[PDB]
């Protein structure tokens, strides 16, 4: 009910406020975690708050001194906010070099935002090789120190294991939410789903775990509802703008599954078990699949999406293409082919954080909704 | 016997041998431009370079049709032109201007950028062929961490094991040693020969010639033929230095450093334009790109060499490469290419050009373009931009 949605709303609509509250109520520091994958468990074990950074709606101005026009929208946003000081409340940020744009932002950041420590981390492409895992562990030990240099105290092996446990409980709770939202596709409008998931980037996971468990309870008490409109699966970097979410709702489209980097990709793979804490984290990266940023010559992403569509009788797949995102742009043709090959219709919509005249998506989505009608 | 003739025939011989191997049923691979070629050479494998093939097609004015083909398949114009051109070649089953056989295996190394990773995943999925990955994680620290070194050497090992299966041969430690020696020498001849411009005055060659010779150091770095090729070239360049001669038409009124790959679909036009203005490039970062030096049988050093290629080192070091190339080349200015294709190089150019100019005290200018997409370059624009730089240099020149 409003009770839970209210709390989540207040933290997503005002990320900075919550960071301030947390710091004063705990006397601990907060670290920003850049797009896609970061070892939050290390930040969490330290007692600090892992704060997800996924840009936002903003025009570009100060970013023009470091980036030309063709840098992806989301990273253009992160840099703008950075130069505007919107992240000054953080004691540091982890900018994983997952692609060229993230790599370049990390280099410019070291110069454009000297006051906010940049912690380097480059996940291995050969994530399945034992050597890949040992290398990632070293990167992680490096990440550990930097975080220790910031909070002051040492991060205990026992605490990390403890944090890994908190997060895995969070992931399975989230996956549980996915099935419950799916059973209640008319109650959980696209904007609701997004809010329930995104709010996890702005509060301690254990705290978010309880909120979602409650919501899941209220939802179970409700009868299983058959979707009145068309169901779809969203895939891409993100699709959190109220704009896009409204369009789906206006066309009575229900989102029952996603392959978004800001959402389901964050919790569909748990951290494996093991005696060595950093080793456990490193091996999760070995187990990630169906992601444009995770090395896979087989490009299983297309097939995995197909499986999700069939599992939930989804009517269509919508590619939420982040503007100028090359990793995703390379993936499009093949991932699209796998899906359409399996009888599933697809739609291409562009995600631009700098635009405020979204009309192309409206007409494309309206046409898609009408198309699925037959 | 002329160097250019031997070079062009040596280059054209790589393609022919590739088609032959294909015909006889021997595996042909496609590889990134700065991959550890020593690993396949030791197996006598025929290896072709998509980046080289694409530059060649673009020069021959035929990269548009291929990019348009890749684009009609859903590939966004945002992606690097080399990849679009290559995807068009694959879909079209080759091309006429500069054709090459399909690959049976791939060699990918992200030291130049990460786009080749995705690009190669696609080819591998498309053709269902083995993909060998040598992942050199970006160096944020001034030096290569030991973790990176062990990781790279470990991949060198994975690569070798994969290639034994592919080539059907067993790794020969003795042969791998000779390729190392051969590769090491050619790496030396490349840095030396292509560095001569920093002296002479006039330079023994037109800066653009570098990009022609760049092809040999790229596709045949571990072959003895290249050694002789560069030896003949050197002899010709030194002969020119001692006679005040050069391939660069007219007087060399200005010395500059051009940052980035040239726009192959307009290489001709770019040559003429700069010449009429007495402008020549004698400062280059590329003599270092394929230097790749290490002691024989020293996997640690080889690892470091490939990881330190200038596209994979922090901004500070990238900046130093430029500043250094400007000075040593006795340059009067810096000309920057804002390449729409290469995001890695374009997304750090602003900060980088500011720093080099504030350290060298030299003036700079830039222009928009792309190395293979003729739609991103505007002639009229290139001319007024270089003319603008010329005005500044000539202005500071005469006190
Ligand atoms: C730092 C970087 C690594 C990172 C990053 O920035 C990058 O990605 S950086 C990017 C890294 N960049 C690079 O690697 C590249 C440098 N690019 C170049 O310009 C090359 O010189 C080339 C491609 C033209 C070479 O390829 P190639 O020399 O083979 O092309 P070539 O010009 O030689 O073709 C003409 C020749 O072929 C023959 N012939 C053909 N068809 C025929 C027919 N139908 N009938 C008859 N004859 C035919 C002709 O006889 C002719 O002369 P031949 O040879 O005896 O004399
Ligand atoms: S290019 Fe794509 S993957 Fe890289 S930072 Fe941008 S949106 Fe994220
Ligand atoms: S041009 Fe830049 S992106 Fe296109 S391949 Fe060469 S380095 Fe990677
Ligand atoms: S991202």
């Amino acid at each position: 009910m409003e009770a839970i949605l209210s709390k989540m709303k207040e933290v997503v609509e005002n990320p900075n406020a919550a960071v301030k509250k947390y710091k004063s109520e705990t006397g601990k520091k907060a670290i920003g975690c850049f797009p896609v994958y970061c070892p939050e468990e290390i930040i969490h074990a330290a007692g600090m708050l892992p704060v997800g950074i996924w840009g936002g709606q903003t025009e570009l101005d100060l970013a023009k001194q470091y980036f030309p026009a063709f840098a992806c929208s989301i990273m253009q946003s992160c840099l703008e906010y950075g130069l505007k000081g919107a992240y000054d409340e953080l004691s540091g940020v982890i900018i994983p070099g997952m692609c060229d744009t993230l790599i370049c932002l990390g280099q410019n950041w070291k110069s454009a935002v000297p006051h906010i420590k940049y912690i380097s981390l480059v996940h291995p492409q050969n994530r399945k090789l034992e050597a890949g895992v040992k290398y990632l562990i070293s990167e992680y030990k490096g990440v550990k120190r930097e975080l220790e240099e910031i909070c002051g105290y040492e991060i205990e092996e026992a605490k990390i294991h403890e944090s890994i446990e908190v997060y895995n409980e969070h992931r399975k709770t989230m996956r549980d939410f996915v099935e419950v939202a799916y059973k209640h596709s008319n109650t959980i409008k696209p904007s609701i789903r997004s809010l329930v998931i995104k709010s996890g980037f702005f509060m301690r996971k254990e705290e978010h775990t309880e909120l979602v468990k409650d919501l899941i309870a209220k939802l179970n008490a409700m009868p299983e509802e058959v979707c009145s409109g068309k169901k779809v699966l969203l895939t891409g970097i993100l699709a959190d703008s109220k704009d896009i979410l409204d369009i789906l709702e206006d066309n009575n489209i229900s989102v029952v599954a996603d392959d978004l980097a800001q959402e389901t990709r964050q919790f569909r793979t748990d951290v494996p078990a093991g005696d060595d804490a950093l080793e456990r984290l490193a091996r999760q990266w070995s187990n990630i699949e169906g992601c444009s940023l995770a090395y896979d010559p087989k490009k299983k992403r297309g097939s995995l999406i197909v499986d999700e569509v069939k599992k939930k009788d989804i009517d269509g797949v919508i590619f939420c293409m982040m503007k100028f995102c090359d990793p995703e742009e390379y993936d499009y043709p093949l991932v699209r082919k796998d899906i359409e090959d399996s009888g599933i219709p697809t739609l291409y919509v562009e995600i631009d954080q700098q635009t405020q005249n979204n009309e192309q998506a409206r007409t494309r989505i309206q046409t898609f909704a009408e198309m699925m009608s037959l | 016997k002329e160097a250019r003739v031997v070079i062009n025939d040596l280059l054209a011989e790589q393609y022919a041998n590739a088609f032959k191997a294909k015909e006889e049923g021997r595996p042909v691979g496609w590889s990134t431009s700065v991959f550890p070629q020593e690993l396949a050479e030791v197996f006598d494998l025929n290896v072709l370079y998509p980046e080289n093939q694409a530059a060649g097609v673009a020069a021959k004015k035929g990269s548009l049709e291929l990019c348009e083909i890749a684009e009609s398949k859903g590939y966004s114009i945002d992606l690097c032109a080399y990849a679009r051109t290559n995807f068009g070649l694959l879909e079209n089953g080759g091309c006429e201007a500069l054709d090459m056989p399909a690959p049976d295996f791939l060699l990918c190394c992200n030291n130049i950028c990460n786009q080749v990773i995705k690009w190669y995943e696609n080819i591998s999925r498309e053709l269902d062929i083995p993909l060998i990955m040598i992942d050199t994680t970006f160096n944020n620290e001034d030096e290569v961490t030991q973790s990176r070194i062990d990781y790279i050497k470990a991949q060198f090992e994975e690569a070798i094991k994969q290639l034994e299966i592919i080539s059907g041969k067993k790794f020969d430690p003795k042969k791998f040693e000779e390729v190392m020696k051969i590769s090491a020498e050619n790496g030396r001849l490349w840095k030396y020969s292509m560095s001569l411009p920093a002296d002479s005055s006039p330079s023994p060659m037109n800066g653009f010639d570098l990009f022609t010779y760049m092809a040999v150091i790229v596709c045949a770095r571990g072959k003895k033929e290249t050694t002789e090729a560069f030896k003949l070239l050197i002899e010709e360049l030194e002969d020119n230095m001692k006679t005040g001669k050069s391939s660069f038409r007219g007087e060399e009124k200005y010395r500059i450093m051009m940052e980035g790959i040239p726009c192959w679909p307009y290489i001709g036009y770019k040559m003429k334009t700069l010449a009429k203005f007495g402008v020549n490039m004698t400062g280059s970062v590329y003599p270092h790109a394929w230097a790749l030096q290490y002691e024989v049988n020293d996997l640690d050093g080889m690892a470091v060499a490939y990881s330190t290629m200038f596209n994979n080192v922090n901004l500070d070091r990238m900046t130093k490469y430029r500043v250094d190339s400007l000075v040593e080349g006795k340059c009067d200015g810096a000309f920057y290419h804002m390449n729409r294709s290469c995001k890695l190089m374009s997304l750090i150019q602003y900060e980088m050009q500011r720093r080099a100019a504030e350290e060298t005290g030299l003036p700079y200018a830039g222009f928009d373009g792309d190395q293979a997409d003729p739609r991103a370059f505007t002639n009229a624009q290139f001319e007024t931009r270089i003319q603008g730089l010329v005005e500044v240099m000539e202005e500071r020149k005469k006190l």
